């Protein structure tokens, strides 16, 4: 659909959408931003076009680096939480969020970042590769006018958000495997 | 007692039980 | 008893008893080496005509920091296990070892501390403090005898081996809640 | 399933096993 369309879905979606005993409740968070994320999903312009295999395919793959985005607004400034094993985990996610901040992106295109996250995911296992690229493709272009029509002389503004992207397939790649705990 | 599951794991699980509800 | 037969008692009685995997193999590495312990403690002089209580009570106050030094030896040069929660623990251990290995105490001085260290341990608790008191100068005594019989001219010597105590009670009080693992 | 058990109260458990064998 149109670029004003894809902008302002994705952006409503995002705003409404989004001892021992401190492993248990870090563990615990995770499960309804999950869904948070598996509902967000739902709203964006043609993921649910998208094979049932593909679009599960997907928020498998890249619903880690999608939290490590929304866990970057859900930070701070001061900020401890090392003994549990997320030593290194929330240390990385507070790096990461550091360097987000900097770019000091608006709500629309945080939520438009966002979705272009969770549909850039690592692509093994598509039954239809091709229509999860034309996803992505859609969102990263309106993506680029709505960064444009923002900050039209800082030109490396799409570049950067771009260079995310890696980062996140970083953190994914070394924290994903992190413990969770919960009391049976 | 506990049950120690992976960050990922846990992941794929919600996503699992969220879509066959 | 005498000097020299506590000293050779201790000493020989420590030459003969001394992903998520890596979690769980750390956490059973304690069962062995607390029994080791216990066997060592049986071994010095006076140990076993403490009361039954009294004696129970030293091992569960001591055992921890007695493993603390235990681990001092078996450390290194070179030296990771940062993500299990054991971070912060082991990356103590080994300030504290480099700090116990630059007294270079012999394996007698060593043992001999060892045995100080057990009984050494907080009172809270003891039926008679007083006989656990007795045994811990006369270990002291023995100690301090071995010491400057070894190395007359550093007479601060038998001093930053004592400076070891609040260290070890200052590690105790800071890791001995950290988390073992066991899989049902 | 695992059990949690930290490091002090696992030193308790193996020093009255030992006592009551």
């Amino acid at each position: 659909p149109t670029v004003e369309d894809v902008i302002s879905q994705v952006a409503r979606a995002h705003r409404e959408i989004f001892v021992q005993e401190i492993w248990e409740d870090f563990s615990m968070s995770f499960t309804p931003a999950v869904r948070e994320v598996v509902e967000f999903a739902k709203h964006i312009p043609g993921f649910r076009d998208l094979s049932q295999h593909d679009q599960v395919t997907l928020l498998k793959a890249g619903t880690f680096e999608v939290l490590m985005v929304r866990f970057a607004s859900l930070f701070n400034v001061k900020d401890e939480l090392g003994a549990m094993g997320m030593g290194d985990l929330l240390s990385a996610m507070f790096d990461f969020s550091e360097k987000l901040n900097s770019l000091a992106l608006t709500e629309e295109e945080l939520g438009l970042f966002t979705a272009v996250v969770l549909v850039s995911a690592d692509r093994s296992g598509m039954e239809n590769s091709a229509s999860v690229e034309q996803l992505q493709e859609t969102l990263l272009r309106a993506l680029r006018a709505l960064v444009l029509k923002n900050r039209p002389l800082e030109t490396s503004r799409f570049t950067k958000l771009l260079l995310k992207l890696p980062d996140l397939r970083t953190l994914n790649n070394m924290h994903s495997e992190k413990l969770l705990s919960f009391r049976v | 007692t506990h049950r120690l599951i992976t960050l990922a794991d846990h992941i794929c699980q919600i996503i699992t039980q969220d879509f066959a509800r």
